[PDB]
């Protein structure tokens, strides 16, 4: 039979098509040089133009951005102007248009990842003080004092931040397309956060007092967000090293961003179910 | 708030006077004033408009910002779909001598609205001579609702009795149609994340039953916490619905909201049967009236239309307040005194008629009037005692 | 408030007023100058920009995307095309009980292989009977033949070479998609949301293969809700028919276990399966209650009319929901309909020989009375006469 692939609606069959062909260029396609050179095209033709527009030579400068190359024999015309309109356009299409595209879809934004979770009203349930008591007696990122239980505010590093950011937003966009809250399908919604659900029971179960769970990662790295049109993204590391940040010694020796997100998600998913409970177990890098 | 990071201007015009030389006059810079330089100031223009343009199609693309028309258009494509105006609707009662042929054109009126049958009218009357008949507005809107009780027929035919009288209930439902910028907080709502959707959910739904015009949330004094002096989360789902348009003060009596009950969660609840998802248990609640007496003091020195606005803004904030919830003199005191201006001498009180205690009320020390649980603070009189000032 | 693409001459004109107010200082641009040129590789430049965003903004619009840019950003979200299936089946075998069994079973109906998909029991059952579900090699429409007699690819030592295919059913094959039909059901998809409803589930059952009807357990069944100490409901349970596979559509307990398992998971209570979390459930069969029915004057209608009564009767008990009185008034009324409501009818009901079977009970008035787990069959339907008339 075939080989079943998780998917929003469950454990279903995937498959390919054949290749067509008809897709036009992308902005990878978008290329500095051959664009400057092509408007030497639009110009006229004639004795005042042959011999100037065979002679059109482009090179790259320390930092791209093709620019005409003048030999020792040059003669002036205005089909420099014209290359150098070609470069404007190359120019402009990269730092203008192609962020507007960039940012307009969550599984690709990159600047606006802050901004895209406030247009999703997401709130972490781990920071305020007032929080939920069946969240744990002691959260992760809460230390023990005399008046209570406090937590603490992390200052994450750019990079990290950004990457947590990133992924969070993807689950969040595959969420708001409904789901049946089963096991297969709530792991596919919050796998880009790299965790994973599993029961502690083992047997039949449905009669026992307490249902249980605890997350497990996936892997120890998040998958970056790449600025360019092209090329794989870098990963980042996705937990946080208490001594190295200067914390309070209380605090257990690694967080992970995304285990404490994804853990706010489930518990909001099935809240109705009466006999839900968490049992969060310590994890370390390998 | 730019989406579009745009480098400082400095850095820009560098970039361009750059390019220029290296392309067009080989490497020198350009002399401060002649062609190359407006050339180039020109250029730079041209690249504040290029960077408008690209954010603008990006904003113009994103729900909380797209134009009123390009808004709808994406809500198409989700299956959200404005909301089209409604048409009151009802039933009516009609006595005749048995026999005299019927018409499908003719129209009622009850209180200067007019109504026409929405259904396919029988051949002629029938043997017992009473006949039943689903009516809908002629026009449009809420002015369609009304509580009356006697009308007459507006187009007189032979047999049939010169005047007639609606069911024991009355006419409603109707509502006018649905503006740009309600329609989008609804959208955002729906593409938001928000945890317990399916409160959310019910709650809409609920508002689908005919004569519902509120649907409250449990109020804050309907907390309860154990022995233990832990707050209790319970599993099951409830809320309140008012009816300001049927009922006296909008609360309703219990046969009614059982009925509703029923069909929302099923019967037995929980296996399915209503419109709620399998193993839902719920109840939907009503409230019971409390009445108060306001007194305004310092108006007179105000002029007349001050008054009268004052006056009005108080009455709706009381009339659309939640059930289970406090009444402060503080909230009537901020609605008149935003109006009046922050420096005038403007004071409220609260009272129950006749000083008589009524159950469910107390009064705090500072002069609000708490209430308990299923329990709504229903208006009975607005007065504004009197003074002599600036003679 | 909108602002949309500029058309041609409405831009070059913005160019070339702005170029010569400051640059030119009011001066006209003169034909075939070095300016005009200027101009008009400015405005190129400008349009080619406009062009080029249009072009990639229909990328990101679904309903107009090519077909590679659609299989991407419709991954993501979980929607993904689907390749041919295989047609399944079920088949019997027998042969000496204790046999040594293999997990490598095949089977060739005629021209078309079939393997096993079920766990086979390490030692053949002592009945000397076992029930397999089976499907095809090769995926494809062309597996939905319908033969009844095939034979075992490889002989097995102490297993009959000959099989049977119950009721030679096999259905299930389909084809791949194209690119069109995925485009919908995918833009289809984005205004959809599952709920769980009764009904969800009732329908899920249904693509199991061979499965015809689906009904909830009938008034006669005391059900338990609870299954444990909660205060709302959380355990449901339904029945199952096969009409067009077995006999009286009832099917052994052997084929509902593994839909059990397949629907609601295994372990149960952990949302293992396509039920949601927290719920458990349990899909069960019937026994088989065989019934007698004789109708009384029938001979003395036209031919024409008596087998159309036949017939009608037949098909209503076929798809009678298990666990259900079968009254007279319902077999009454399907007469009047066509025989006229001025016909002398009569009918009534007994079981084989006047014999007695396990779940079955006659009440004052006539009916049948079956209890939990049990169905009314159809076993025989005479006519009889005893009355004058004409």
């Amino acid at each position: 039979m075939n080989v079943l692939v998780p998917g929003i609606d469950g454990m279903v069959s995937a498959g390919k098509f054949e290749y067509s062909g008809c897709c036009p260029p992308d902005f990878a396609d978008m290329d500095e040089c051959t664009l400057a050179t092509s408007y030497v095209g639009l110009l006229p033709s004639g004795p005042l133009w042959d011999r100037a527009k065979y002679e059109a030579i482009t090179t790259i400068t320390a930092t791209g951005n093709c620019a005409a190359c003048w030999t020792e024999d040059h003669c002036p015309t205005l089909v420099d102007y014209a290359v150098n309109v070609g470069a404007r356009l190359a120019s402009v299409i990269d730092m203008t248009l192609w962020p507007a595209v960039r940012e307009s879809d969550p599984f690709t934004a990159v600047t606006s990842t802050a901004d895209w979770l406030e247009r999703f009203k997401w709130v972490n349930c781990f920071e305020t003080s007032c929080r939920s008591k069946a969240l744990g007696e002691i959260t992760p990122i809460e230390y023990m004092t005399e008046c209570g239980p406090v937590y603490v505010a992390i200052n994450y590093p750019p990079s990290i931040k950004q990457a947590f950011e990133s992924a969070l937003i993807k689950s969040l966009e595959r969420l708001s397309m409904g789901i049946i809250k089963n096991l297969a399908s709530i792991n596919f919604v919050i796998e880009p956060l790299k965790v994973r659900v599993v029961p502690l029971d083992t047997t039949n179960a449905c009669e026992n007092e307490t249902l249980c769970v605890t997350f497990e990662k996936t892997s120890d790295f998040f998958d970056g967000v790449n600025q360019n049109p092209c090329g794989i993204p870098s990963p980042v590391a996705a937990y946080i090293d208490r001594d190295v940040m200067q914390l309070p010694s209380e605090l257990p020796k690694y967080i992970w961003p995304g285990h404490m997100a994804a853990e706010c998600v489930v518990r909001s998913l099935l809240s109705h179910v009466s006999r839900f409970c968490v049992v969060r177990t310590d994890q370390t890098p390998d | 708030a730019c989406t579009i990071q745009r480098p400082e201007p400095q850095a820009l015009r560098d970039k361009i006077a750059t390019r220029f030389s290296t392309n067009v006059l080989g490497g020198a810079e350009i002399i401060p004033e002649s062609n190359e330089f407006y050339v180039v100031t020109l250029e730079y223009a041209m690249q504040e408009e290029f960077f408008a343009f690209a954010e603008q199609m990006w904003r113009e693309q994103d729900p909380r910002y797209a134009c009123c028309e390009n808004l709808v258009k994406m809500a198409a494509r989700r299956g959200v779909y404005p909301k089209p105006a409604q048409f009151a609707q009802g039933y009516v009662r009609m006595t005749g001598v048995p026999g005299s042929a019927l018409n499908q054109n003719l129209r009622f009126q009850f209180e200067n609205q007019t109504y026409e049958a929405a259904s396919v009218v029988p051949d002629q009357l029938p043997a017992t001579g009473v006949l039943v008949l689903r009516v809908s507005a002629v026009t449009p809107g809420p002015s369609g609702n009304i509580r009356v009780t006697e009308g007459s027929l507006v187009t007189p035919v032979p047999g049939i009795s010169s005047a007639v009288t609606a069911y024991g209930g009355n006419f409603c439902g109707g509502d006018d149609a649905e503006e740009c910028e309600p329609f989008r907080t609804r959208y955002l709502q729906r593409l938001q994340y928000e945890p317990r959707l399916t409160v959310e959910w019910l709650k809409s739904k609920a508002m689908e039953w005919p004569c519902v015009t509120d649907v409250f949330d449990l109020g804050p004094n309907c907390c309860s916490v154990n022995a233990l002096g832990e707050v209790e989360c319970p599993n099951n789902i409830e809320f309140y619905v008012l009816f300001r348009d049927t009922f006296d003060c909008g609360l309703a009596p219990q046969c009614v909201v059982d009925e509703i009950t029923d069909w929302l969660f099923g019967s037995p609840q929980g296996l399915g049967q209503g419109e709620a998802e399998f193993g839902i248990c719920g109840k939907v609640r009503t409230a019971t009236a409390v009445n108060l007496d306001i007194y305004l003091n310092g108006l007179s020195c105000a002029t007349p239309a001050q008054a009268r606005v004052v006056e009005q803004r108080i009455t709706d904030f009381i009339n659309r307040h939640p059930p289970s919830t406090n009444l402060t003199v503080e909230q009537l005191r901020f609605i008149g005194l935003q109006v009046l201006g922050s420096s005038f001498a403007f004071d409220v009180a609260i009272r129950s008629p006749g000083d008589a205690s009524q159950s469910g009320l107390r009064f705090n020390a500072c002069g609000d009037a708490e209430i308990d649980c299923d329990y709504k603070a229903c208006l009975n009189s607005v007065q504004v005692i009197n003074n002599n000032v600036t003679t």
